[PDB]
This record gives structure tokens, C-alpha cells and sequence, in this order.
């Protein structure tokens, strides 16, 4: 009565329905009963076989390989995003910057990925034409056939369609990491592995990842739950063939019965996933709180510029020398809070895109947006007071990296003017790095100024990062993409300016006339 | 002025006028936490204070501005702020001076010193100089030094520093105020500053409550002053440093201890797990406190337990299931509180859990054990207590929305 | 107590099914008076063409409906029509063409305020479905009277409609009107549940042997058996979707599998009422019946799979025997009970079978079960209050400000401003909430149109899309992500919008675009229709609610470049008033940017503009 364990079972039956099954086990046995023969003594005559079927509505490619030790061939390549010999630079991330592959398999695709790779290219372009492609292998030739599709799995956008790998009796592939980065995956949904209910697995190192078709006599179960899986096929290394041919055929009879499942095996799945729900729905509802938040970040701001230091300066200051109580609030209760919430956004929405059309949907794409321009610039002062250096370069936490990437992405597509006479008080600055680059000009200046012993030729440099700097400043006020907050008294962007008068010259500068001239205080105000 | 200025204050009762004219010992403007007022009044009048408060504001002689919660029920005043009109605080200061022309004999004496130029009264010839005043307020700026006079100052009850200094002397005379009742030290400059000569506080047998705002000082070092009659002891945006003989029978009366705001406070001083008599501990707003030592538990009659708005607090101490006598615990606002004491149900006079934000906090089965509970939280936080509801005697769920005003931009 | 539930009483029953046969004899449409009740009945057929649409490229033979005939057909909010069976739809056409008595009979029957009945066997009942939605749509919606309600009474008819015909009959409280005999094995129930290209090989066979004036000359085991077994296979291939879809639940093997799957969109559309040799079992739940579709047509040895599929084209004649039964029937009402497993065992419903079906019934009880959560917020004070103190409280003080709330909230000066962009969040936060449950399904099919919540959501919308706008423009989001109205606007404010239209126009069946777009043409603008439509695309002057919007799109550009949006705007202004869309005590205000944009005219526009008395200058 649990709806994980009827939409398992339903789940199964319409796998088995869809014919998908047949298809790529009849494909799985011609590699070794071959439907055409030709008995010319002349026609005729361990490595990686495989075949390429290009029907009329999908293409289909079979792996297939030696069989394998059984004994003792757990084997473990580890594959580090800074490792070149790593195929799958993607697949890593921040928590997760390495895993392993069973190492047979990893190897046997390996030497394949040549004469193969042509045909990454073809597969790619059959689905960007709408065409399917399942891809799918036996035993080890299904080990490879999956560390095949992860490799098509590069790009991920929610528009492009996605191959399907279907395995049979395969051994396990990835350890813990290459799960962790899997899970509640779209990419771990392309990877069904069916096999047998008596079948079990050694899991003290490889474990599960992708959907997986139990099947019993009585009819099969589609698990998704990867804890579910490691309770239900985790025994000690207990293998044995299983002639899928058979598997097949009985699944087919559907003349299933009752319990075929565990009843705590069933809970736990329907507890984890009514708990991922919920946390989804919170999600929902608490970006309305981060939205009040943001209102009294709005009210902070506009006391800080009646103020006249600005609220980056503001915020850098007060966290350096603490002493007004509405700021510890603002750092503490709001920005944290609102870090943690995008953060999660991020790292969720990446594993599992908000809409059949977009990563990020609008509530959460244009509300980023906002966030990230209003608040990086305080996750920026607090990395420089921490004495860190080239925060564009070294320094960004993710989250904000995808947050600029995605809304610019969507931008491209956005018919919008700009009104050269609107006032700009309100403005988000653009580059939400722009702090980031004040900062690291008045380090060079500090370098200059105070270095002695100094080379020349990094004289020069320091001196065309500066003049280069000076070169930004002028375009971001001339695109009109900068805040006029910078201009306020106590601002770090005029100390800046006031320590580079001094160093600066000769030389043509629209800058400095604007400055001495004073029409930065007309900056962004009309009427 | 107002038509309701000399009115409102020719009406009023006689304990509500006096307090008006307490208002006087506060600067223009200064942004009065309610537990300053209160302290200040406890001495006089006891527990009427808050009606006092209350009494003043809606009669409109005062302002009063709640910045959180403000559940002034429970005893806590730190979420309620004063405001005074300088024109109101004006007339109270000058309905003080009027009150004897002799500032020997004024019962209020509000004393200040800019740029180290002392009032002629204060270097007078013919020592002794002997003040008369109950209500003692010294305004320095922050160019003070520190070069006081002698004087005698017996009838003190209630002292009132308001500092500006970096550096602040507590001047001797305070050893002469054996009635004092009541120290409020606010600094109002830019850098803590670091107060000296506390040991002017240690013989004074009548003082109950003493509240520092925005100093520097050794929370550790407390203890080596005796201050055997003290009840209370407030700390508010305080900078603490490491760090003298301990003394026999330390803080022996000692019976409320708050701390707000103290963001370099990264443990709390084990003497105060050592307080046999605290009935109150507040921590909130202490960004930097990871943990809370285990020590508490020896704290045997503690009744409330408050460790709130503390951004870093991850995990309570276990030895809280010690805590026999606690009726209130106060975890508000511990946005990444992950669990409550294990063993929490072992407790058998808990009437009630505050924990309004903390909505990672798991609930331990213990809990299940609690009776009579209840618990303040928001909506989210209800979620698991409202599963757990039906398997407990009598649990209530008191869902706080929070008020959304401006207020705390005062504190800017 | 049949009567209860169905509103029929075994009398219209039987008097129905004869209609049916003597439909048979006639061609299209049979007419039959039996006092004060008139029967339509309508002719089946028994070609393929009248079932899957030779000229239809698609899988299932469906269309979607004309939204402007058939404006109830659809989601509200979302927009979305329904979908039909072409053929079918092609037939009730041909009948309602004037060249037929069937329109005038119909309307005579009206005038006399006779009971009206579409009834039908096989494919003639689905026609009957399809005339009584017709009926529905130009009679009853148009002044509805209990004189007036049809009743729809179909034997053996072939599903219909998608899941969204079902959903709105179920949001006009239409649903009730419609009562579909089904005896347990007939294949015609079934047969839309499979792909055209499963069946088609043996559709026409099969067919012919359902007709009863057939010849049966080639009597096929293969054919009958083949087209079971195909049907059969679709049919358990869409339960087994929806048992998955059926929750809300993530879906992404199911998403994965989606493009190796073609499943028919038909959904069971009215009461439907199972026979069984003991059993007349009534049912609401379309989900449910769907499932039951799929579940009482099994076997339980082998011996009987091989006779299932004849008997699943018999007793698609079985409906003389039901109609002679009916009292010798143990009836019921399976969403009612509260132990379902006898009633399904006795119709041979697997144990999952019942848990499926129960599934579907119960998530039903879960929609009813959102539906008041949402009704208790919605009735809290503290929700209520923050719409009054807009209202009572923001209102009026900024229109002392002599700006207006609009202005005032756009100068975000006092803290009565931030208190109003709170108010405004968390309602948008409640509101948002409502939506998510709407665009998933999970409130009862009612919810668009219940006139409490319209009436809720377009004072929230009238009064808090102002304040959405101006905080929109504020901030220079329209600078970010484009114009307001097509980027911007919060989808809970289009919802409520279009169910307040559909609530206000519906009894008088036009649509609010064809309102409008008279309108305009009301308004002498003077440009070819089609270049006003363009000029007008994206406008807002389509909701009072979006005026601001408009304002901030026309304001300081250069009069010639906006004359047709300017002249709307002002032409609509004076029925967004009336109707409470506009307050006229906030936009004429000097404060306002309206007024202020407004006096900056040029002067001749002004003379000659409708509001020329309300603001000097």
C-alpha cells in the first residue's frame, strides 16, 4: 500500500512492457550467436567486442568483454579532476574531487575510447536530432557500456535528450564518491541495471548507482533507492551466471505475487522519499524568508549610503571592529542564512534541473541573480579582510559562479532597453566582482608604494594592472554598470581613487577628469 | 514646549515622576536596552519596574521599541529598547538641577567632563568634598584621562558611567559608596574600552547588579573581586581578553548572568559552571561560541537556560540532562543547532523549550518523555513536534510568527 | 439511492437504452418524446474512420477542442484545452450542422422545459457525451436552471475526452450530468486506451463483429484474440503511468522512460457504473475507473485467457440484460464505502489492483485534505490582516502623502514602506503555494472555480499586483529581465485573473481575449486589426491589476511612438474603475507617475482624452 512499493512494482511492469528489455538482450546475444554466418574458408579467422545497430527509430550499441575473475579482481582506478588520464573531468566536484572505477573495466574502455570517440560525436547529434540511444552490455561489457554513457553524459542541459545504458548481471563500477556525485542525478538516471533477485554482490568498496530492475519469477522491481539496492543484493561475493534469457522469459509470463519486497526495505524507501519531498517543498516555501531577508539587506544598504561609507564598507568595517548590533545581525542572521539557502539551491538544481526546459526556474534564477550581486560583494570584504588575494580567480565560492553563468545563459534570450536617463541609485552592480578588483588594485598600489628592492620589469606590470584597472573603472561607468555607491566618501573605490592619484600619470584619463571634475556626482541621477 | 510635557509630568505620581527624572542620567539620544532601565530601578522599587517602563511610555514620556521577540514575561529585557526625546530629557535634566542649588545636596547629580576640564566644585580646596546625591551619572568624553578627584559619595544607590574613553579608570570615590545597589557602565565610543580599577566595586556590601556595555574586560578575572552581595551580572557587546588572587566564597549571591553580543567569546570561563546559586544563564548573540563546556551541569539550581542567536553553537552540552531543576530552556534562533541533549527527558520540571529558528535541530526520543511541555517554535520547526504530539501527555505547540518592523536599524 | 447519486431512474434507463437500439436504424440522431422527457439518441458506427480519423496524423486520433465554442473545456489558470476524439467530434459536428433538425428540436425542447437526454450505444454514446458538453456550453452555462440540466446516459461507450476534458467537466460541476454503463468484459470501453498502430491491423475485424447487422462472415479466433491482447497491453501500459503519476511524486526513471513510452490520452469522463452478473457498481473517481478499465478484464487460469477476449465482444451486448436487471443488481457506490475489497473482488480485481484503484480514491481524499489546509490559512487573521492593513492602513496614508501607494512604495521611504514590501512577500508566498498545488493537480477540480477563493484572489490581486509592479521597477528589474508584463509577472496574478473572466463571463459565453480585442476596436484607434494586435502584444492593458505596468512601458517615450497604447490605456481606464480594478483615489493623485506622465501630453491629446476632468494640467 505504499506508494514508493506500488510505484515500484508499476514501474517495473512498464519497463517490461516497453519492450526495451527484448531489444537489447536479443542485440546482446548476436554478439556471440551471430544471425549471419558465412562459412568461406576464406572469410574466416579477448579485448572489448562491440556493435553499432542503427535502427529506424534509435541506435543501439553493444559492449561486450571477457568474463570476469571472480576471486580476487576487485581492482580500483582513482580518477582526480587534476588527473589528465581522468575521462570524466565533469563527473567531479567541490565535496567530491575524486572516485574510482573497477579497474578492468575503466581499462577496457579506455583502449576502446579510440574509434569509439567518432562515435561519441555521432551519438551526441542522433540525440540532438531527437533520436534515442540506448547503449547497453552483459556482465562486464555492461560495466564498460555504463563508463560509456557517463562519458556521453558530459554536457547536461535539461533541453538536451539523454541516453539510456541497460545492463545485465553487471558487476559493480563506482565506489562510495561516484555514488555520492550520482545521487538524485539526472545523470543517474540514465543507467538501468537489471538483475537477478538471487543474484548478490560484494559492496565493501564498489557501490551501486543508477536505477536497478530486480527481477524475481514472479515479475521485477524497479529500485531507485541505492540504499535499498545495497540491502537487498550486499551479501559476501556470492555469485553466480545467471542466464538472462531465462530472467526474460519469466518476467514475461506475468501470470507478480505478494511480497517480493522486504516490508522494511519498502519503509525506508518511502521514508527517504517522502523526506526528499519535503525538503524540495521547503526549498519552495523558504525562499520567501530569504526574500524578507534580502528586504532588510535593502534597508541596510540605504542607511549605509546616508551614511556615506557604503554598505560593503560598511559590512567590512564593522566585521573587522565590531560595534553596532544591527550589523552582527545582518552577517549573522541574514547573510548566513541567505548563503547556506543558495548555496543549496545550487548544488541541487545541478543534480536535478527545476523544469523540463531550464536548470533554474524564474523565482529562483532572478531571485539569484539579485542575491548574487547584493551579496557577494559581502563574502568578498570578508575574504579580503582575511588577507586572501585574486578572489575572481581563486576565490569565488561556486554557488555564485553558476548563479552568474545560468542568468547569463538565460539572458542571452531576454528582450529588455535600458533607459540612459533612469535614475541608477538602485543598481546591482553587474560584476559582482568589482569589489574584488578594487581590492586587488589597492594591493598592487600598497606593493608599489611600499616595495623596495622591486625589479623592474615587475614595476611594469604592477604598473599596466593598474593602468588596466583604471581601464575597467572608466568602462563600467561609461556602460553605466556600476552602483553610484562607489562614489561615497568613505568608500574603498575612493580611497582607491585617492591613493592612485598620486601614483598615476601623464597620460590621458577620462577618468580623472571625471573625478577632479567632480561629475561622478551626477552619476547616475536624471531630473 | 508641550502642553503634555509639563502636564503629563505636574500629574504623575510620585514614583513615576522620579523615574522621569532618572531619565535624566542618559545622553541624547542613546539607544537604551529596557535592562538597563530596569537594573537601574531595582533597587527603589523592585519588580515594578517594567510597569513603570510601560507606565512612562503610554503616557508618552518615554519610547519603547521591541527588536525581537520581547517576551518580557520570562524576565528578559534585552529585546526592548528605550528612547527618550532630547526635549522630555532636557526638561527631566534641568527639573534635576532645579531640585537644589546646591550640587552638594542634589539628589540626582549628573556630572560631565569634556576635555578634562572638571567642574569647579570637583577641585575644590576644603577637602573632604562630600556629595549628597542617590542618582551619581559621569559623562567622559574620549579624550578623558582618567585624573580624578577625591570625594565621599555615601547615599549612591545607583551609578551611572557613560563612557567614551579607550581607555577608563574607575575612579576611587566609588569605594566610598557603601549604599550603591546598581553600576551601569555604557561606552558610547567607537573602540571597547578597556575599564581599570574594578577592585573600587569589591568591598561595596550592598551592590546587587552591575552591567557593562561595550567594554573590554576579562570575564575570567570576575570572580578575583569578591562582589559577594552581587545578583546580576550583564555583559553586553563586550570585548573579553584572557586575562590576581582567587577569593573565598566568590559570587556567592551571584543569581543571573547575561551575556549578549560578546563576538570574541569563544568559551564560557569554567567559573561560571561553578556559580552553586544561578538560577538564570543567558548567552545569545555570540557568534564565536562553538560549544558550551559540560561544567553546566554542575549548575544545580538552574531554572533557566538561554544559548541563543549564537550563529556558531552546532550542539548543546549532553550534561544539561543534569540540570534538575530547569524549567525554561531558550535556544531561539540557533539557525544551525543540530540536536538537543540526548538524554533531555530525564528532566522532570521542563515547562517549556523556546527554539523559534531552529529548523536543523533534531529531536531526540527523550523528548517523548517531557509532560506538560511546551514548546515555542515557528511553523517549520513545529513540523517534527507536531509528528511527536501524539505520543506525548499534553505537549503544546505555540507557533511564533515573527513581526517584521525597522527597529533594530536603531542599533546602527 | 441510485437516484441519489446518478439522478436517473432506471425509467429514463430503460427508455434510454431502447432509444439506443432505435438510433441504430436511424441515421445520425434519433428524436424521442416520452412526456415531458425528449431523448437524443445517436447512431453508432462500426467503420474505423468513426474511431481513429483517417486525415488525423496523430497516435490516439485526438484534437484539441476550439477554446472559443467549447470555453469551459480547458484548466483556467494554466490555460490549456481539452482534447477529444476527432472522429467523434466530426459526427456531433455533422448532427448540430443546420442542415439537421437536431438544433431546433433541442431548442424546442428548451423553450417547453422538458427534461433533455443524450443517450447512445458503443460509439453512438461517445457522440452523446460530446452533444451534452455542446448542450452544456450553449444552454445551461447561458442561465442554469434545474429545468434545464441534461442528462448523458451512454452503454458501452468508447472513451472520449483527456485528462483535462475530465477536469473541467469536474470544475463546472458538470461531471454529475453523465452516467456510463459499462458491463465488465466490453472491449469498446477499452479500445482508445491502445495506440492507432497496435490495433489497426485488427481493428476493422473486430469491429465488424461488434456490429450486430453484420454479416460475421470470417468469425476470427486470431484477429479477436490479436486485437485483446494489444488493447489489453496498451491499457495496463497508461495505469501503470498514472500509478506513478499519480502522487506528485519525482518521476526521473519515469522521465527517462518517457521517450520509449506512447500512451493514449483518453481518461474516463463522468459516473461510470460496472455490471457484473451480482453488482451495478457506481464510481466517480476517474483514475480509479481507469485502473478498473485495466483490472476487471483479466483471467484467472489459462482457460479463461483464451475465452476473455470473446466474451469482451459480446457483452459489449450486454446492455439489454443490465437494463432488465437492474433490481435483481446489488448496487453501491465504490468511492463511498470504506471497504472496497469485496466490491472489486467480486469484479475480479487483482489484491494490487486494489491497491492501485485505492490509491487513486485515496488521492482524492488528499486533494480534499489540501484543499482545507489551504482554506484554514486562507481564513486566519493574521493572512486576512495583512491584506486590511494595505488597505485600511497603507492606503490611505500614502494617499495623504499625496503620492499614492504605488509611488510611495516605489520611494521606499518609511518604514510603512517596508512593512508593505513584507506583507507583500509573504502573501506572495501564500499565494504562490496555492499555485504550485493547482499546476500539480492536487486540489479538487472545483477549486478554479469556487467563488470564494475567485473572490479572495482578485482582492489579493487588485490590491498586492501594484505593489508587485512597483517593486519591480523600484529596483530596475524590467531593466534586468525585461518588460513586466512578459517576463515579470508572477503567474498566481494570471491565474486569478483568468478565473475571475471565466467566473464573470462564462454565463454569457464569450472569452475575456474577444472582449477585449472588441474593445479596442470600440476604441476608433484607427490602425488595421492586425497591426493593432501587434502593437498591442505583451500590453497589459488587458487586467486593470497590470495598469501600472503600462504606465512604466509608455512613460517618457515619445508620444507618436505610443499614441495606440496610450489611447487604450485611457479607453479601458474607465471600466477598470467601475469594476474596482483602478482606485480612483490613488492614480490621479500629483504624486502620481501616471498624473505626472500624464500632464507632460501633448496638449491636444488632453483636450480630447477621456480624463481630461480628473487631473488639471
Amino acid at each position: 500500500e505504499s506508494s514508493s512499493s506500488l510505484k515500484g512494482s508499476a514501474l517495473g511492469k512498464l519497463v517490461v512492457t516497453s519492450g526495451l528489455l527484448h531489444s537489447s538482450w536479443s542485440k546482446i546475444l548476436e554478439i556471440h550467436n551471430p544471425p549471419y554466418s558465412n562459412h568461406d574458408p576464406g572469410l574466416q579467422v579477448s579485448g572489448l567486442e562491440f556493435q553499432i545497430h542503427r535502427e529506424e527509430k534509435f541506435t543501439l550499441v553493444v559492449f561486450s568483454a571477457p568474463p570476469i575473475c571472480r576471486s580476487s579482481s576487485s581492482d580500483s582506478t582513482l580518477l582526480h579532476v587534476k588527473d589528465k588520464e581522468n575521462p570524466f573531468p565533469f563527473l567531479c566536484s567541490e565535496n567530491n574531487p575524486s572516485f574510482s572505477l573497477h579497474t578492468p573495466a575503466f581499462n577496457l574502455f579506455t583502449s576502446a575510447s579510440t574509434s569509439l570517440t567518432y562515435l561519441k560525436s555521432e551519438l551526441l547529434q542522433t540525440l540532438k536530432s531527437e533520436k534515442p540511444v540506448i547503449i547497453t552490455g552483459a556482465a562486464l561489457g555492461g560495466s564498460v557500456a555504463s563508463l560509456y554513457t557517463l562519458w556521453l553524459l558530459e554536457t547536461i542541459e535539461p533541453t538536451l535528450k539523454r541516453p539510456l545504458c541497460i545492463t545485465f548481471g553487471s558487476p559493480l563500477i563506482g565506489d562510495a564518491s561516484l555514488q555520492q556525485i550520482l545521487e538524485n542525478s539526472v545523470r543517474n538516471s540514465c543507467f538501468l541495471h537489471v538483475v537477478s533477485a538471487q543474484t548478490r554482490i560484494k559492496m565493501d568498496f564498489f557501490k551501486p548507482f543508477g536505477t536497478f530492475l530486480i527481477c524475481f519469477d514472479s515479475g521485477c522491481v524497479c529500485i531507485e533507492d541505492h540504499v535499498a539496492v545495497t540491502e537487498l543484493l550486499n551479501g559476501v561475493h556470492d555469485s553466480g551466471l545467471v542466464d538472462y534469457s531465462q530472467v526474460l522469459n519469466r518476467l514475461d509470463q506475468s501470470m507478480a505475487d505478494s511480497r517480493l519486497i522486504p516490508e522494511d526495505v519498502i519503509k525506508g524507501i518511502e521514508k527517504r522519499a517522502e523526506m526528499k519531498n519535503l525538503r524540495f517543498d521547503m526549498m519552495f516555501k523558504k525562499l520567501n524568508d530569504m526574500k524578507i531577508s534580502m528586504a532588510y539587506i535593502e534597508w541596510y544598504k540605504k542607511k549605509c549610503k546616508e551614511v556615506k561609507i557604503g554598505y560593503y564598507d560598511r559590512f567590512k568595517t564593522q566585521l573587522a571592529f565590531p560595534s553596532k548590533e544591527f550589523d552582527i545581525n545582518i552577517k549573522n542572521h541574514h547573510k548566513s542564512e541567505l548563503n547556506r539557502f543558495w548555496k543549496s539551491v545550487v548544488e541541487e538544481v545541478e543534480r536535478r534541473p527545476q523544469s523540463d526546459a531550464s536548470i533554474l526556474k524564474r523565482r529562483f534564477l532572478f531571485s539569484g541573480n539579485n542575491y548574487r550581486r547584493m551579496i557577494e560583494p559581502l563574502d568578498i570584504a570578508e575574504y579580503y579582510l582575511e588577507g586572501r588575494k585574486e578572489y575572481r580567480t581563486t576565490g569565488r565560492s561556486h554557488h555564485y559562479v553558476m548563479l552568474e553563468k545560468w542568468f547569463g545563459m538565460e539572458s542571452i534570450l531576454i528582450e529588455k532597453e535600458r533607459c540612459k536617463k533612469r535614475d541608477l541609485s538602485d543598481l546591482l552592480t553587474f560584476d559582482s566582482c568589482f569589489w574584488a578588483e578594487v581590492e586587488d588594485s589597492l594591493i598592487v598600489i600598497n606593493q608599489l608604494n611600499t616595495t623596495v628592492g622591486m625589479r623592474d620589469d615587475v614595476r611594469e606590470v604592477l604598473t599596466r594592472k593598474l593602468v588596466e584597472f583604471e581601464g575597467y573603472v572608466w568602462e563600467i561607468i561609461t556602460k553605466r554598470e556600476v552602483s553610484p555607491e562607489i562614489f561615497l566618501e568613505e568608500s574603498s573605490f575612493m580611497k582607491w581613487w585617492k591613493e592612485y592619484k598620486k601614483i598615476k600619470g601623464f597620460n590621458s584619463s577620462y577618468l580623472t577628469e571625471f573625478m577632479n571634475t567632480r561629475k561622478y556626482e551626477s552619476y547616475g541621477k536624471s531630473q | 514646549m508641550n502642553s503634555n510635557s509639563i502636564q503629563s509630568f505636574d500629574a504623575l505620581p510620585h514614583n513615576l515622576r522620579e523615574c522621569f527624572l532618572d531619565m535624566a542620567s542618559f545622553l541624547e539620544d542613546q539607544r537604551i536596552i529596557a535592562s538597563t532601565i530596569i537594573d537601574l530601578w531595582s533597587a527603589s522599587y523592585g519588580k515594578e519596574g517594567m510597569n513603570n517602563l510601560q507606565d512612562l511610555a503610554s503616557r508618552n514620556l518615554l519610547k519603547l521599541l521591541p527588536i525581537g521577540r520581547n517576551e518580557y514575561e520570562d524576565g528578559f529585557y534585552n529585546e526592548l529598547l528605550v528612547k527618550q526625546d532630547n526635549v522630555l530629557r532636557e526638561f527631566a535634566i534641568n527639573q534635576c538641577l532645579k531640585e537644589s542649588s546646591s550640587i552638594f545636596e542634589r539628589k540626582r547629580l549628573n556630572l560631565e567632563i569634556q576635555d578634562n576640564k572638571f567642574p569647579n566644585w570637583c577641585l575644590n580646596p576644603k577637602q573632604p568634598i562630600v556629595i549628597n546625591a542617590s542618582l551619581f551619572s559621569i559623562s567622559t568624553d574620549d579624550s578623558f584621562a582618567s585624573s580624578w578627584f577625591e570625594m565621599d559619595c555615601p547615599n549612591v544607590e545607583a551609578l551611572v558611567l557613560n563612557i567614551s574613553s579607550s581607555n577608563y579608570a574607575l575612579p576611587n570615590f566609588i569605594a566610598t559608596m557603601k549604599e550603591l545597589k546598581v553600576v551601569i557602565i555604557i561606552n558610547h565610543g567607537l573602540e571597547p574600552a578597556k575599564l581599570t580599577n574594578l577592585s573600587c566595586l569589591s568591598s561595596l556590601p550592598n551592590l546587587k547588579r552591575i552591567r557593562f556595555e561595550k567594554v573590554s574586560i576579562s570575564l575570567l578575572d570576575i570572580p578575583k573581586l569578591g562582589l559577594k552581595s552581587l545578583e546580576k551580572l550583564s555583559l553586553w557587546f563586550c570585548h573579553v581578553v584572557d586575562a590576581l588572587e582567587d577569593v573565598s566564597e566568590t559570587l556567592q549571591s551571584l543569581q543571573e548572568i547575561e551575556i549578549d553580543y560578546c563576538y570574541n567569546l569563544d568559551e564560557l570561563p569554567y567559573w561560571i559552571s561553578q556559580v552553586v546559586s544561578l538560577k538564570k544563564l543567558s548567552v545569545t548573540n555570540c557568534n564565536k561560541l562553538c560549544r558550551v563546556i559540560e561544567a553546566i551541569g554542575d549548575l544545580r539550581d538552574l531554572e533557566t537556560l538561554r544559548l541563543s542567536s549564537c550563529a556558531s553553537l552546532l550542539e548543546l552540552p549532553e550534561t544539561i540532562d543534569r540540570l534538575d531543576n530547569l524549567r525554561f530552556l531558550d535556544v531561539s534562533g540557533g539557525f544551525q543547532l543540530k540536536n538537543l541533549p540526548l538524554e533531555i527527558g530525564k528532566l522532570k520540571k521542563l515547562e517549556k523549550i523556546s527554539m523559534k529558528d531552529c529548523y536543523r535541530c533534531e529531536l531526540p526520543d527523550s523528548v517523548k518523555n517531557l509532560e506538560n511541555l511546551e514548546v515555542k517554535c515557528d511553523e517549520d520547526t513545529a513540523f517534527l513536534w507536531k509528528i511527536l504530539k501524539p505520543e506525548m501527555k499534553n505537549l503544546t505547540i505555540t507557533e511564533e510568527k515573527t513581526e517584521h518592523n525597522l527597529n533594530l536599524l536603531q542599533l546602527f | 439511492a441510485f437516484e441519489a447519486l446518478t439522478g436517473i431512474n432506471g425509467d429514463l434507463i430503460t427508455r434510454s437504452w431502447s432509444a439506443s437500439k432505435q438510433a441504430y436504424l436511424t441515421e445520425r440522431y434519433h428524436k424521442e418524446e416520452a412526456g415531458a422527457v425528449v431523448i437524443f439518441a445517436f447512431q453508432p458506427s462500426f467503420s474505423e474512420k468513426d474511431f481513429f480519423d483517417p486525415d488525423n496524423k496523430s497516435s490516439f486520433g485526438e484534437i484539441k477542442l476550439n477554446r472559443v465554442q467549447f470555453p469551459c473545456m480547458r484548466k483556467i489558470g494554466k490555460g490549456d484545452v481539452a482534447t477529444v476524439n476527432e472522429a467523434f467530434l466530426k459526427n456531433l459536428e455533422a448532427i448540430i450542422d443546420p442542415r439537421t433538425s437536431f438544433q431546433a428540436s433541442v431548442e424546442m425542447a428548451v423553450r417547453s422545459r422538458k427534461q433533455i437526454v443524450f443517450t447512445g450505444h458503443s460509439s453512438g454514446g461517445a457522440t452523446a457525451i460530446l452533444a451534452t458538453v455542446w448542450y452544456l456550453e450553449k444552454y445551461f452555462i447561458r442561465n442554469p436552471n434545474v429545468y434545464l440540466e441534461p442528462r448523458c446516459v451512454t452503454f458501452g461507450a468508447p472513451l472520449v475526452g483527456d485528462s483535462i476534458f475530465s477536469h473541467a467537466l469536474g470544475r463546472e460541476k458538470w461531471s454529475r450530468f453523465f452516467v456510463n454503463f459499462v458491463s465488465r468484459f466490453d472491449i469498446v470501453p477499452r479500445i482508445m486506451l491502445a495506440r492507432k498502430a497496435s490495433v489497426e491491423e485488427t481493428l476493422p475485424h473486430v469491429l465488424a463483429q461488434l456490429d450486430p447487422r453484420k454479416s460475421s462472415v470470417q468469425e476470427s479466433e486470431q484477429r479477436i484474440t490479436e486485437f485483446y491482447t494489444r488493447v489489453m497491453r496498451d491499457t495496463s501500459t497508461v495505469a501503470n503511468q498514472a500509478v506513478c503519476e499519480l502522487t506528485g511524486s519525482a518521476e526521473a526513471f519515469l522521465e527517462t522512460l518517457s521517450s520509449f513510452l506512447e500512451l493514449s490520452p483518453y481518461r474516463p469522463a463522468g459516473t461510470f457504473v460496472f455490471s457484473t452478473e451480482k453488482r451495478l457498481v457506481a464510481v466517480n473517481n476517474s483514475d480509479a475507473i481507469l485502473q478498473m478499465l485495466f483490472y476487471t478484464s483479466q483471467a484467472s487460469d489459462e482457460q479463461e485467457w483464451s475465452l476473455i477476449p470473446f466474451r469482451s465482444i459480446r457483452d459489449h451486448h450486454s446492455y439489454e440484460e443490465l437494463v432488465q436487471s437492474m433490481g435483481k443488481k446489488l448496487f453501491n457506490h465504490l468511492d463511498g464505502e470504506n471497504s472496497i475489497e469485496s466490491t472489486l473482488n467480486d469484479l475480479g480485481v487483482s489484491t494490487r489492483g486494489r491497491q492501485y484503484v485505492q490509491a487513486a480514491l485515496e488521492e482524492e481524499k488528499k486533494r480534499v485534505e489540501n484543499q482545507k489546509k489551504i482554506i484554514q490559512v486562507i481564513e486566519q487573521e493574521r493572512f486576512l490582516k495583512k491584506l486590511a492593513w494595505i488597505e485600511d492602513e497603507y492606503k490611505p496614508k500614502c494617499q495623504a502623502h499625496k503620492n499614492g501607494y504605488y509611488d510611495s512604495f516605489k520611494v521606499s521611504n518609511e518604514e510603512n514602506d517596508f512593512k508593505a514590501n513584507v506583507k507583500r512577500a509573504e502573501l506572495a508566498g501564500v499565494f504562490d503555494e496555492v499555485l504550485g498545488l493547482m499546476k500539480k493537480c492536487q486540489l479538487p477540480d472545483e477549486f478554479e472555480g469556487d467563488i470564494d477563493w475567485i473572490k479572495l484572489a482578485t482582492r489579493y490581486r487588485r490590491l498586492v499586483e501594484p505593489l508587485d509592479i512597483a517593486n519591480y521597477h523600484r529596483h530596475l528589474k524590467n531593466e534586468d529581465t525585461g518588460p513586466y508584463m512578459k517576463r515579470g509577472r508572477p503567474t498566481r496574478y494570471i491565474y486569478a485573473q483568468r478565473g475571475y473572466e471565466h467566473y464573470i463571463l462564462k454565463p454569457n459565453g464569450m472569452i475575456a481575449e474577444d472582449v477585449f480585442w472588441n474593445k479596442v476596436n470600440g476604441l476608433n484607434l484607427g490602425l488595421q486589426l492586425e497591426e493593432i494586435q501587434e502593437t498591442l502584444k505583451n500590453s497589459g492593458s488587458e487586467c486593470g491589476s497590470c495598469f501600472w505596468a503600462e504606465v512604466e512601458e509608455l512613460k517618457g517615450k515619445p508620444y507618436e511612438e505610443v499614441e495606440v497604447r496610450v489611447k487604450t490605456l485611457e479607453g479601458m481606464l474607465g471600466e477598470w474603475i467601475t469594476d474596482g480594478e483602478v482606485d480612483d483615489k490613488e492614480i490621479f493623485l500629483e504624486g502620481s507617475t501616471f498624473r505626472k506622465w500624464w500632464i507632460t501630453l501633448p496638449k491636444n491629446h488632453k483636450s480630447h482624452s477621456p480624463l481630461r476632468d480628473y487631473m488639471m494640467d
